[PDB]
This record gives C-alpha cells, structure tokens and sequence, in this order.
C-alpha cells in the first residue's frame, strides 16, 4: 500500500 | 479509528493542578496532537508528539506520550482562569485527515478574596414598571440553578475591575410576574446563609 | 505569516436555498478541512481535500458539496438534501495532512423553516442598585437583550463613546425563551461593574449596544411589523449623584 | 537524455511451427516517450501489447513489447524503435540463434 | 532472503496537448502487482498480478484515493520545478518518484527508500537515516529548506519503518507460491566465429528467477572482466528472466575458457565449458 498523505516540491 | 479523550468536563480551584487523558489507537501511530479550544475562539494547537515517551512543555501545560499503550496525558499546574477551555486530542496515521476525540471542557473558578454575597434589584433606565435582581460577590462554591418557573435566569458569570484588582461573580434573574421578587427569585439555589437582602 | 479566513461570521437561509461558505487561506498549505459542530458535540468532518484538484468526503459528507480549483480556496455548498443545515462550521488548514492543523475563525448558520419567524433584539440598561453602592461602593448595570431570533448577536458596552471591556461579562450563549419549542427567541444577558464615585458623575454616558444579524434586501417582507434586518439596537443610561 | 538498448528475442526456445512469444524489450533510456513495433517480414504487426511504464535504479525506462507468434524457418521477424535520442527508426532483427 | 516493496511513479508534462501523463506501478521484488495510468479510461488503481486480486474492494477503494492525490501532487511539482528552474512552457519535461522498503529473512525492516529525479537527474533523496535529505542542487535547496520545516521526515520515516513493511509482510503471505518461489537458470552455450581466427562464445541463462544473477568467464581460471560483453537482464514475459555474457576467443582455444553462473536457485554456482 501506498502513502497515505501527500506533499509538494 | 476511535479517539477517546477523558473526562468529558472537570471543574479545578485556580491555583490547583489538574490533568486529563486522551485514548488513541496503539497501533499505525503517525502523530498526536493537542489544541485549546476557548469559547469564541478556534482550536489552537498546543503540542505535537511523534516520539514515544517524549514531554512537550509550553508555560505551566505539558503532555506525555506513550504510543505502546496508546496513551497521552496533559497537565496543566497553578491552573488560572484564562486555562478555561475545551482540549482536543488529535490522532495522524496513514491519511490525509486526522481522528479528533471530544474533547475535555475545563473551568477554572476564580478565587475570591473577600465575598459578600447579595442580591440587589435594579430598576430599568426608561421604560418604568421594570426589574431584574442580580445575585453577586459570592464566591464560587455557590452553584446558581435554572427556576422552576417561567421565570430566567442566567448562569454564573465572572467580571475582573483590572485597575482595582478585583473579580465578582454574579447572576441575574428577571420575569414580568406579579409574584417575582428578589427574596424568592433564586430560591431554588442553594444561596450562602449570610447572604445580603437589602431592606425595601 | 499569512492566515486562513472563513466568511461570513454569520449566515442565515430560509430552508430550501442553497448557501456557500468560503474559506481562504495564503498559509501555503496544500490540505484544507471542513468541519460543523453541534452544541455540545465535537467537530464532524464534512469533507477534505489534500491538494488542489482533489477532495474526499469525511463521515458527515451527505447533503454537501466541495471543490478545490485554487490551493488557497475550499468552498463548502450546504445544499438543499442536507437535513440539519443549522451548526457551527469550522474550516482549517495543514502544510501536507499530517501534524497541527490551523483553523479559521468559523462561521454560524442558521435555516428556519418560516422567515416570519425572525425578530430583532429589544434591549434595555437596568441602572445600579443603591443598596449595592451603600453596601460595596460599586454599581452593576445591566443589559438585557430579549425576544431575537436567530442567535446572532454581538454585544459591548460604550462609556463616553469608547467600548470598554474591564468590569464586562456577557452570558456566554442566548439562552431560550420557550425551550420546548423551536424554533424559538433567546434572551441574553451582561453586567458592567464600575466604581460607584464613577457612576455618580453626570458627566459619564453609559451604553448597551446589540450588533443583531437578520435579514438582507433579497428576502421579501409582506408582514405588518418593520422588517427584521440587520441592525444595531441600544440602550443608554446616564450617571447620578 | 539516454538512447535505448534494444533486444530481440522470444520467450521460450524457437522451434518451427510452435505457439510462442516474441519480445522487443527496451531498457536505460530517457525520456520516457518511445515509439516500438514488431515486424514480420517487414510489415508492422497488429496485436501487440507492452508492459506499464517503470523506471531503473538510475532513472533509466524500460519496457518490454511483445506478442504471439509462431515461428517458421522463412518467416522474418524485427523490432523498429523510434526515440528522441535517435536521428531515424532503429531496426533489430531477430536471431534465434544468437 | 531479502525482499523489498518498491512504487515508481512517473508524471510527464506535454505542452499543447493538456495535463500530464501520470504513471503509477508497485513491485514486490521483481514481480509488479499494480499500475495506475492516469490517461487510462478506468482511473483505478489496478491489479496486474494474481495474487493482489485477492484484495478486497477498499484496499481498491483506498489505493485508488491515494494515487489520484499523487497524480495531482506531481502535477503541480511540475510546473514548481518549471519556476525553480526558470524554464519556459516550450519544453516538456519529466518528475520521477521511488519509495519502499527493504526486509531482511526475517521479514524485519532493513532499510527504506524516498527519492526524486527531476528530467533523469537526481533532485532530492532521503538519507539511510530517515532524518535528513541529500539535495542535488540549488533549487533542491529550497525544496529542502521546505520539508525540513514541516517535518517531512518524521512523518515518512513512520511509513518507511512500519506501514511499508506490515504490508510487505502481507503480500509475501498471500502471494506465497509466486513470491516466495526461485527458479535456477537453465544454462548453455553457443558458439559463432567472428573472423577466420577469431570465435564468440555466448554463455546463457533462462528462466530463472529472482532476477539477480552473475555469470562471469575465466581464462585458466582467470577472471577476464575487461573482454566480456554482457547485456541487461531482460523478462522472458512469464515471470521468469534472461541473461548471457559472450567472449571474443582466438580460434582453437576454446578449451581454454569457463563461463560460471551464480544464482540464489543454485546449491552451487556452475561451470559451464564448450563442448
């Protein structure tokens, strides 16, 4: 399973 | 996910120390999170915890946190007034949203150094044939309860003369009944014995 | 810093219509929340979105509707489905969706189910007691609001044309009129406490001012009585020796 | 920008007139667009499928084509590439002998 | 042995032709198990090996929900990298991502991995450490500058050292016969002449697997890395894969050369000769 959060450059 | 955060309220004497629990899922644990939440104000976060056994400390607050168990404790020492709040407990695992307990509602009673309990009538300014009674300067054992009539009355409330280092607490009650008077107006309270009732 | 705002403070619909809150935020923040409060309840999501483009639904997500065009905006659609509009909405913030988030100030909302249900404040200034300035060299006065529908209210104290705060408390919350009924007007109730050589002095204006928030100039008014809108209604009293 | 290795080959050892596999798998290239086609007797074939985009520890691309065939001993068969990194379509034949 | 759980991701600007195209695939091993196509009509994370059909339908629910946020994630990198950069619409260019984790034969974490490219070239990676970050360049700086003050790492560092591990471990289960097989290479050689005094000897390994394997040749028990020609591991398609190495010989000394094949199917490595 993949991360559950996100962020950006 | 369940978060669960305990007590639900708790009321603490200002100078006492006071302390709760937040509850949290013991496994997938990502981060923690603690906010005050004052009345007419948002959340604001207080700490942030990833680290098992770890202390956070701001002021007289700090939180503990053990991630085994699934426990974290705040505590607050020489708790004031402006402590009064509800605290929220926050839970981060593998998500984009966190998982928010209910929170604990503290209340922080003033002290009161000199009480002299009373309940006065005061006349309204314009319009004639008008009244409220206003039971004040007692100090913070007594608890106001809501009439058994159709009569109002609000809770307990505090006001702090800043210049003059000094807090009253106070209530008001009013109705447009024949039969409301200040001698019976807060009769289902339990009133301090020496209580002031001011002659005609 | 930058900050997350929400608007307006207050809103109120008469059932049926659609209504959008808007949230805004230059925080820099890719994550952005929607939560309503009951009283007495915690915080409900309603919906969250992790980055532009894209949003989830939360627990509470029937009946409502988002989108996220722009990183700095999440507007949040009450629409018509929904089945208890009336709560405390609170929009908030993250960098990425993990650790502390920032909330905004929050907005009210309120529906009825009839507009003739609205009624602006009556308020009235109740002078001090000489039996308090005799006993403690103080004097309360008192402001009560009474008979206002919705709850959306903001009340201070004016002495000699400036707002005051030291020696204020207001009830925390209106309390209802008639509790059985809803919908129902509520009452609300403050006391300022000054000296008692202050009170004396002719000189000093005292005023009770009751910011209340009602109708607009779109709702239609046929009813006999002065239409409800919003307005500001005060009571004044004046020093006496 | 990296230009692609190309190999030609089937899936199990060739034998005339047997159901097999032929493969033209492209690796270490950059960047990611490549234009890939099977040929038998220089005609593009039609049915052929390709793995999903993944990359190596060093960025590289890669991708495997392919699709059914059966082998003869006169039949023809190639890969032809196309990528930015190359001035014209590259050919490859296979040798099943190799 | 060891295994590892890897995800790639793949997003490529194309200026005049709309968003991005966005490419998402998941490996255990050598063995990929999903695949999400953000141009693809299903807009679905999907299986692309047996064993993950076994999932229910909110790990589909729920991995499809999180690619979808990558997508528009490395959406926006682009055009970030685009300003870092001070470069024009004109170009297309491409943001590459990785991340898993390794397990040692215990199925305990061993080490985990989180790492960009920005156009083939590193941009930004995550140290051994779980801690601190190792930038390419000046504009990596800022991105650095960034994920250090939101504490990035100590976020990642819980999915890279539990979450990525525990379903590592649950895939190796349920996947058992295709994951935690070996398949020893079956081997032979062949032999061309180059010139009239001059012959190749290609040495050969099929359908083995894992991938990783050695095949090395000896002159009189001489290794003789400089004259081999060898060429990437390649899949034969079936889940299995292929490699050879070749010698350029002087003709008639043939007898003289040994190829040895080194593979974890193999209870010792083998010699192989021309015969």
């Amino acid at each position: 399973g993949i991360l559950g959060f996100v962020f950006t450059l | 996910l369940n978060v669960e955060q305990s007590p639900q309220s708790l009321h603490v004497q200002e100078g006492d120390s006071t302390n709760f629990t937040c509850s949290f899922p013991s496994s997938n644990f990502y981060a923690l999170h603690w906010y005050r939440w004052e009345t007419a104000k948002s959340p604001e976060a207080l700490f942030v915890m990833t680290l098992n056994g770890d202390e956070k400390k701001k002021g007289r607050i700090s939180a503990t946190l053990n991630t085994k168990e699934g426990y974290s404790y705040l505590y607050i020492k020489g708790s004031q007034p402006e402590d009064s709040a509800t605290y929220l407990c926050a839970f981060d695992t593998n998500a984009g949203k966190s998982t928010f307990g209910d929170g604990t509602t503290l209340t922080v009673k003033p002290n009161i150094q000199n009480p002299d309990p009373a309940v006065y009538q005061l006349r309204d300014s314009a319009s004639s044939a008008k009244s409220v009674c206003l039971f004040t300067d007692f100090d913070s054992q007594t608890n106001v309860s809501q009439s058994k009539d159709d009569v109002y009355i609000t809770d307990k409330c505090v006001l702090d003369m800043r210049s003059m280092d000094f807090k009253s607490n106070s209530a008001v009650a009013w109705s447009n009944k024949s039969d409301f008077a200040c001698a019976n107006a807060f009769n289902n309270s339990i009133i301090p014995e020496d209580t002031f009732f001011p002659s005609p | 810093i930058g900050g997350i705002t929400q608007s307006p403070k207050y809103l109120f619909r008469k059932e049926g219509q659609n209504v959008t809150l808007s949230c805004e935020q230059n925080l820099n923040h890719d994550a952005m929340y929607w939560y309503r409060q009951d009283p007495g309840q915690g915080l409900r999501l309603i919906y969250y979105s992790q980055i532009v483009n894209d949003f989830q639904k939360g627990d509470i997500a029937a009946g409502y509707s988002v989108s996220r065009e722009k990183k700095e905006s999440f507007p949040l659609t009450v629409t018509s489905a929904q089945k208890n509009p009336t709560a405390f909405y609170l929009c908030a913030s993250s960098i990425f969706g993990q650790r502390e988030q920032y909330f905004g100030p929050g907005t009210r909302l309120t529906v009825t189910e009839d507009l003739k249900n609205v009624f602006p404040p009556e308020v009235a200034v109740f002078e001090p007691s000489e039996a308090e300035i005799s006993h403690t060299q103080k004097a309360t006065l008192v402001c009560l609001a009474t008979g206002f529908y919705p709850d959306h209210v903001e009340l201070s104290w004016w002495v000699n044309g400036k707002e005051v705060h030291s020696g204020v408390c207001t009830d925390p919350q209106p309390l209802k009129e008639q509790p059985a009924l809803n919908d129902s007007r509520y009452a609300l109730s403050s006391r300022l406490r000054v000296s008692a050589t202050f009170w004396q002095n002719p000189r000093n204006h005292f005023r009770c001012q009751v910011q209340f928030y009602g109708l607009s100039e779109n709702d239609e008014w046929t009813q006999d009585r002065a239409k409800p809108v919003t307005q500001i209604v005060s009571a004044e009293a004046w020093g006496r020796a | 920008q990296r230009t692609p290795k190309i190999q030609v080959y089937s899936r199990h050892p060739a034998e005339n007139g047997k159901s097999n596999f032929l493969n033209c798998y492209v690796s270490g290239f950059h960047p990611s667009d490549i234009e890939v086609d099977l040929l038998k007797n220089g005609e593009r074939i039609e049915k052929v499928e390709h793995s999903d985009l993944s990359f190596s520890k060093d960025w590289s691309f890669y991708l495997l084509y392919y699709t059914e065939f059966t082998p003869t001993e006169k039949d023809e068969y190639a890969c032809r590439v196309n990528h930015v990194t190359l001035s014209q379509p590259k050919i490859v034949k296979w040798d099943r002998d190799m | 042995g060891s295994h590892s759980m890897r995800y790639f991701f793949t997003s490529v600007s194309r200026p005049g032709r709309g968003e991005p195209r966005f490419i998402a695939v998941g490996y255990v091993d050598d063995t990929q198990f999903v695949r999400f196509d953000s141009d693809a009509a299903s807009q679905r994370m999907e299986p692309r090996a047996p064993w993950i059909e076994q999932e229910g339908p909110e790990y589909w629910d729920g991995e499809t929900r999180k690619v979808k946020a990558h997508s528009q994630t490395h959406r926006v990198d682009l055009g970030t990298l685009r300003g870092y950069y001070n470069q024009s619409e004109a170009g297309s260019h491409t943001v590459q991502r990785m991340y898993g984790c390794d397990v040692g034969s215990d199925w305990r974490f061993l080490r985990g991995y989180h790492q960009y490219a920005y156009d083939g070239k590193d941009y930004i990676a995550l140290k051994e450490d779980l801690r601190s970050w190792t930038a390419a360049d000046m504009a990596a700086q800022t991105t650095k500058h960034k994920w250090e003050a939101a504490h990035v790492a100590e976020q990642l560092r819980a999915y890279l050292e539990g979450t990525c591990v525990e379903w590592l471990r649950r895939y190796l289960e349920n996947g058992k016969e295709t994951l935690q097989r070996t398949d020893a290479p079956k081997t032979h050689m062949t032999h061309h002449a180059v010139s009239d005094h001059e012959a190749t000897l290609r040495c050969w390994a099929l359908s083995f697997y894992p991938a990783e394997i050695t095949l090395t040749w000896q002159r009189d028990g001489e290794d003789q890395t400089q004259d081999t020609e060898l060429v990437e591991t390649r899949p034969a398609g079936d889940g299995t894969f292929q490699k050879w190495a070749a010698v350029v010989v002087p003709s008639g000394q043939e007898q003289r050369y040994t190829c040895h094949v080194q593979h974890e199917g193999l209870p010792k490595p083998l010699t192989l000769r021309w015969e």
